[PDB]
This record gives structure tokens, sequence and C-alpha cells, in this order.
């Protein structure tokens, strides 16, 4: 089971810069077709990249950390944008 | 949606690539992207 975590000072000024929604940023996760990577190890929990689509509308890029509980998984959001044209093409055809 | 939420998200969605902003999540390469997994997080 996944709950989700973020800085609601960090979800505003991310709105503010590029636009995206860290509520709407959460959806990529529903996306059956969301492509990830594994970046690094970073203050105790493993930090991610997601692309997926929203509301069948756009393709975000989100960046988020997972970390596991006892009996459920939290991924924190930390940043999310627009994706640009190379990571459309992962997300469609990698 | 309402009607303002969906509003936004065409509006993103019409953004060109000159208008995004790399300063917190940078620009990668298909390389980075090589060892990827596909509904890593789903759960239905």
């Amino acid at each position: 089971p996944m709950e989700f975590e973020w800085d609601a000072n960090k979800a505003k000024s991310n709105l503010r810069k590029h636009g995206v929604r860290f509520e709407d940023a959460v959806l990529v996760f529903d996306d059956p077709r969301h492509l990830s990577r594994q970046e690094r190890y970073e203050n105790g929990e493993y930090r991610w990249q997601t692309l997926g689509l929203v509301h069948g509308i756009v393709v975000i890029l989100v960046a988020h950390s997972v970390r596991f509980e006892s009996g459920f998984d939290v991924i924190r959001i930390i940043s999310a944008r627009k994706a640009d044209r190379k990571e459309r093409n992962r997300y469609e055809h990698g | 949606l309402s009607a303002q939420h969906e509003a936004e998200l065409k509006a993103l969605a019409k953004k060109s690539d000159d208008e995004i902003d790399y300063s917190d999540i940078p620009a990668s390469e298909d390389g980075q992207w090589s060892e990827a997994v596909r509904g890593k997080f789903f759960r239905p």
C-alpha cells in the first residue's frame, strides 16, 4: 500500500515556477505506463524520477523519493515539471 | 475536473520545450533512462 507526502511550501513554489500541482504529480503513479528511474540513496530513502500522463492531457516528470515502512510505502514528492521531447519519447517508446 | 483546473492542464500541454525550466529537474539523455522500470509504483 502507498501514501504520499510533500512540503506544502515546496508544492506552492513548484506550481509558481513550473505550472505543475503536486496533487496532479501524484497521479503519474496511477498511469500503468509510468516510467521510473532510480537516481541515488539520499537521507535514508531512494530518489527516483517518474514520467506519466496526467488526466489524459500532459506528460509530467516527477522527482520523488520512496521509503518502505511496516505494511505501507511512502512517496515524497520533491519537484515536478512538464516532460520535454526526449522524455516524452522514452515515455511513449521506451 | 473543474473548468479552471482542466484549462491549467491544457495550457501546460501547449507549452513549448523552450518554456520548460530545468533548474529543479535537469534535462536527461536516453542513456540515463536505460535502467528504468515501467509500472514500478502502479497499484490497481
